RNA sequence: GCGAAGAACCUUACCAGGUCUUGACAUCCUUUGACCACUCUGGAGACAGAGCUUUCCCGGGACAAAGUGACAGGUGGUGCAUGGUUGUCGUCAGCUCGUGUCGUGAGAUGUUGGGUUAAGUCCCGCAACGAGCGCAACCCUUGAUUUUAGUUGCCAGCAUUUAGUUGGGCACUCUAAAGUGACUGCCGGUGCAAGCCGGAGGAAGGUGGGGAUGACGUCAAAUCAUCAUGCCCCUUAUGACCUGGGCUACACACGUGCUACAAUGGAUGGUACAAAGGGUCGCGAAGCCGCGAGGUGGAGCCAAUCCCAUAAAACCAUUCUCAGUUCGGAUUGUAGGCUGCAACUCGCCUACAUGAAGCCGGAAUCGCUAGUAAUCGUGGAUCAGCAUGCCACGGUGAAUACGU
């Protein structure tokens, strides 16, 4: 019972409550940032290689 | 204690990105194509030895340039994949695609392809350790000042797994000025997982 | 709703109770001055336990009187 | 620290008197950066020091100096897989530190309402030669006298 | 009397192609307001590390915008036939 | 005149006349209730002998109250001293040309503070 | 205070009841063509039944409906089979190689010995002489300063308005690109030297403060529940759809936080000074109705401009006068506001009322060496809504280090 959910995600539902938001690679419910719409393991998978532009590691 | 990647903290300092694309509240709608239009082109040319394909877009139109180490494959005389795949990658972006390919010299410095050397080769069952040193040795003639292969998995078809490996020179991570390349790929064996990882220092 | 513009009852509730045991299926439909001599039945996760609405639990949302974790001693 | 000594600050000459018994006795006195608390208390506690005593108010804030400065210092030594009370000559830095502290320490003592003068009837109470703080001197030298 | 911005992620690129439209504004026309810096937008984006639990290790990324904008103060008709001739390196933010 | 201490900035000009130190288009004491903080804003002209021979004109930007005794207190000590090279013989002694270069810490993940961190239990 | 950077529903993996079979979801094919969307009845909906109906484009082309299967479909098992990704020893100072030399040999020396250091850092002495990955340095931010560009920032010279408002100027600040500056550099003692004790000068003095960076490897350490994968099991159910419910249950024991037990305080009024961030289908001002949480209204803004946004501790006057109180605020009744189809189980907040334990905590135990601990506020991520938690930012600012 997981690859069955994210037709759940992807599907206008009857309430707009109901809608919530997931990763758009691997469909992980939790910590989703919306500015990238990627999970936090995704998104730091990806930073490394580099297909994110601008992002870069933060000394400070 | 476990390493950093080092592409992933040269990023800014002495590389950029594999993208070069500003955008303006559209982000969301152009980062997940430059990760799709990123997947149509890895299976499609993926025997082309295909290591780069920096995507950069601008006025409604996107330019991938891929760069590989087999230049005529994908383009030139036959003059029908480039076309063929301008097809495809426009078929997905909805927009025009440009594709310019670049030529690869002294493919050896390419980690993708020099890890892609050791990775079929393992999934063809052959020795670990002379996989690695076979081309490990091979590799150090082009002008590598150094070197890491490393196969880490349940090497040898044993039922308890280890670590193997192999170096030649200087390699230092600890500098950030260094050139050093990284790569990872999969031995996707008929019995497990078994991914190798290589590196590649360079220049200065 | 908790707000002074509102008071709602589910959507049939009230309709089947109009023209009219009743066994109401889900809950949260509080009884308004309209049902007092009807018994509904709303359902508890299990089973339907059966209340009567009389006059002085009028107001309260149809669930409350129904209990739902079974605690008989420590 | 495990290597050598260090020497310490609590070094900056107040205002009105300028001293470092004065600065000092005042970072001794507030809680959680309160400052400003404090220093004026600590001047408002000379002002009714320097009436009802007639005196100077530092002279008066000074005549409790050698009526609450330690002079032995029960040592806690470790003999017989044990510890002890093996009396010592306290150094100048427990003489000052636990000399300012005996008062603040005990002002919950002087039994007043506000701590403007609570703090100024201790110091003319030591100042006497009386009260708790110098009885707390001479109870400290009580415990080191029997060792 | 027109204004241009330039929103780039690398200081390098934008403040050099600032440089070429600084240059090319000066043979269009004498009076140049020329390139001037605005504070930089940076952003903090805390992931954190393990798959799983350990809740003490994370690792901070950060996305800067280097700004620059350039004016003109009296300008003539070459402003609007030399200007958008151009094309900057790919990242450069343009708005006239 | 320009002195720092923390997040406050003080931008002095001084010019000779009565001794008014006017602070921010406003009456020090105004500005400053307690007076005695504000002696030491005259450090920087009771070691040189230059009490009331000035007018001080300040302007003021940021930190705390106490943010800013710090700095008008650099931020004459750097004009005094320019008005007669005289006076860094002793202004550069009392410990006035000197910025005082503490200020507040950043806070590193795992830890409640900058430095503090959660509370330890064994078993 | 652990995955969970948001458990009313959804998320949800769990229970009960109700429903589907090539399947809700992919690839191979055929007959239809662009399929949908909409109204009426029943139901808790999942779903059934009626109607207009979806007017494709250029034989081919995308997308769809209907017809049997290959198959799908598993957040089902094994982290003592694996890729990964991580943790802790630990930012501890180690792990080795080439040429020589000793040993029959595995091997040893270098890397041991005396000092010194944060450090196999550095020196001296020795059958060793050198070197590589680690340490240090390159990188980021803060502390002083030069040049450049001066707006939307700044306002001295000039006046002007309730207001930096207006002309006007980039002087000062400040923003941000390229540079300077600190290296035991100089002086005294000491040392053979490394270095150690002190002094000038300088914004800054002994790696100035702080980040990023984590060698060889240890724990068969964590994760098959992010993704992927070896092998096994279910495959008209261990798969799939809905409505309700549990994830919040309570006789108790333990971990991390919040609020107090009052006079360095409470109550009332006045009143002053921030840093860092967020905003387009978003931030939402002024006025107006309100004790009220809020509602109506729509100004300005794709922002150094406008908004979120009046920061509180501090301070100045009056009152309280050492009481379970003019402290404390749990608990409960009534009455209300917000979002959402819906706040009963189970959200947040407001008024009136109610007003409980607590009067500085036993043996024991925890954090921190300076802008540190302590204490008072603000912002962001997730987010229709909900944080005493998490990630960041500032304001007030201490105490002691003899010693192992
Ligand atoms: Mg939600
Ligand atoms: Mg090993
Ligand atoms: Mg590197
Ligand atoms: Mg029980
Ligand atoms: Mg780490
Ligand atoms: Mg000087
Ligand atoms: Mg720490
Ligand atoms: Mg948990
Ligand atoms: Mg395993
Ligand atoms: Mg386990
Ligand atoms: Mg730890
Ligand atoms: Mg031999
Ligand atoms: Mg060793
Ligand atoms: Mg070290
Ligand atoms: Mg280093
Ligand atoms: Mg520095
Ligand atoms: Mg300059
Ligand atoms: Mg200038
Ligand atoms: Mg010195
Ligand atoms: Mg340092
Ligand atoms: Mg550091
Ligand atoms: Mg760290
Ligand atoms: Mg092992
Ligand atoms: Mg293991
Ligand atoms: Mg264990
Ligand atoms: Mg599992
Ligand atoms: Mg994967
Ligand atoms: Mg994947
Ligand atoms: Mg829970
Ligand atoms: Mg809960
Ligand atoms: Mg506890
Ligand atoms: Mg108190
Ligand atoms: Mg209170
Ligand atoms: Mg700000
Ligand atoms: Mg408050
Ligand atoms: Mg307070
Ligand atoms: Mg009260
Ligand atoms: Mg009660
Ligand atoms: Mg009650
Ligand atoms: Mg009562
Ligand atoms: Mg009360
Ligand atoms: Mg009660
Ligand atoms: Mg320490
Ligand atoms: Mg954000
Ligand atoms: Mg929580
Ligand atoms: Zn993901």
């Amino acid at each position: 019972a997981k690859k069955s959910m994210i037709a759940k995600q992807k599907r206008t539902p009857k309430y707009a409550v109901q809608a919530y938001t997931r990763c758009e690679r691997c469909g992980r419910p939790h910590s989703v940032i919306r500015k990238f719409k990627l999970c936090r393991i995704c998104f730091r998978e990806l930073a490394y290689k580099g297909q994110i532009p601008g992002v870069k590691k933060a000394s400070w | 204690g476990q390493k950093v990647h080092p592409i992933g903290m040269r990023i800014g300092v002495i590389r950029d990105w594999d993208s070069k694309w500003y955008a303006e509240k559209d982000y969301a709608d152009f980062l997940h194509e430059d990760l799709r239009i990123r997947d149509y082109v890895a299976k499609r040319l993926s025997d082309a030895s295909v290591s780069r394909v920096e995507i950069e877009r601008a006025a409604n139109r996107v330019n991938i340039t891929i760069h590989t180490a087999k230049p005529g494959m994908v383009i030139g005389k036959g003059g029908s994949e480039v076309e063929a795949l301008r097809k495809n990658l426009n078929e997905l972006t909805q927009k025009r695609v440009h594709i310019n390919i670049v030529e690869i010299k002294r493919a050896d410095l390419d980690a993708k392809l020099v890890a892609e050397n050791i990775a079929r080769q393992l999934e063809g069952r052959v020795s670990f350790r002379r996989a690695q040193k076979q081309a490990i040795q091979r590799t150090m003639r082009a002008g590598a000042k150094g070197i890491k292969t490393q196969v880490s998995g349940r090497l040898g078809g044993a039922d308890i797994a280890r670590a193997e490996h192999y170096s030649e020179g200087t390699v230092p991570l600890h500098t950030l000025r260094a050139d050093i390349d990284y790569a990872w790929e999969e031995a996707d064996t008929t019995y497990g997982k078994l991914g190798v990882k290589v590196w590649i220092y360079r220049g200065e | 709703r908790s707000l002074k513009k509102g008071p709602f009852v589910d959507d049939h509730l009230m309709k089947k109770v109009e023209a009219a045991v009743i066994k109401t299926w889900s809950r949260r439909s509080t009884i308004f001055p309209t049902f007092v001599g009807q018994t509904i039945a709303v359902y508890d996760g299990r089973k339907h336990v059966p209340v009567y609405v009389q006059e002085d639990m009028v107001g309260h949302k149809l669930g409350e009187f129904a209990p739902t974790r079974t605690y008989r001693g420590h | 620290p495990r290597k050598g000594p260090v020497a310490k600050r609590d070094v900056l000459p107040d205002p009105i008197y300028n001293s470092k018994l004065v600065t000092r006795l005042i970072n001794k006195m507030m809680v959680d950066g309160k400052r400003g608390k404090s220093q004026a208390i600590l001047y408002s506690a000379f002002d009714i020091i320097a009436q009802e005593t007639g005196k100077d108010p530092m002279e008066v804030f000074e005549q409790a100096m050698k009526n609450i400065m330690p002079l032995l210092e029960v040592k806690a030594r470790r003999v017989g897989g044990a510890n002890y009370q093996v009396p010592i000559e306290v150094r100048a830095d427990r003489r000052s530190t636990l000399g300012l502290r005996w008062l603040v320490n005990y002002a919950r003592l002087r039994g007043e309402k506000t701590m403007e003068v609570r703090v100024a009837r201790e110091i003319m109470d030591a100042a006497n030669n009386t009260g708790a703080s110098v009885k707390k001197r001479e109870d400290t030298h009580k415990m080191a006298d029997a060792n | 009397k027109i204004r241009i911005r330039l929103k780039a992620y690398d200081h390098r690129i934008l403040d050099q192609s600032a440089e070429k439209i600084v240059e090319t504004a000066k043979r269009s026309g004498a009076s140049v307001s020329g390139p001037i810096p605005l504070p930089t937008e940076k952003s903090i984006y805390t992931v954190l590390r393990a798959v799983h639990k350990y809740k003490d290790s994370r690792e901070q990324f950060e996305m800067r915008t280097h700004k620059r904008l350039i004016d003109i103060v009296n300008p003539t008709p070459q402003t609007v036939d030399s200007l958008m001739r151009l094309d900057l390196p790919s990242g450069v933010d343009i708005e006239i | 005149g320009t002195g720092r201490r923390k997040s406050s900035v003080a931008r002095v000009r001084l010019v000779p006349g009565d001794g008014k130190i006017v602070i921010n288009n406003r009456d020090w004491e105004d500005y400053i209730p307690f007076a005695a903080l504000r002696e030491v804003i005259k450090q920087p002209l009771v070691a040189t002998e230059t009490l009331g021979n000035y007018d001080v004109l300040v302007n003021v930007h940021g930190g705390g109250y106490t943010g800013q005794a710090g700095a008008i207190r650099h931020g004459v000590a750097r004009a005094l001293l320019q008005v007669a090279p005289e006076y860094r013989p002793a202004l550069k002694s009392a410990g006035l040309l000197t910025r005082d270069p503490r200020m507040k810490e950043r806070k590193k993940y795992g830890l409640k503070g900058a430095r503090r961190a959660p509370q330890f239990s064994k078993r």
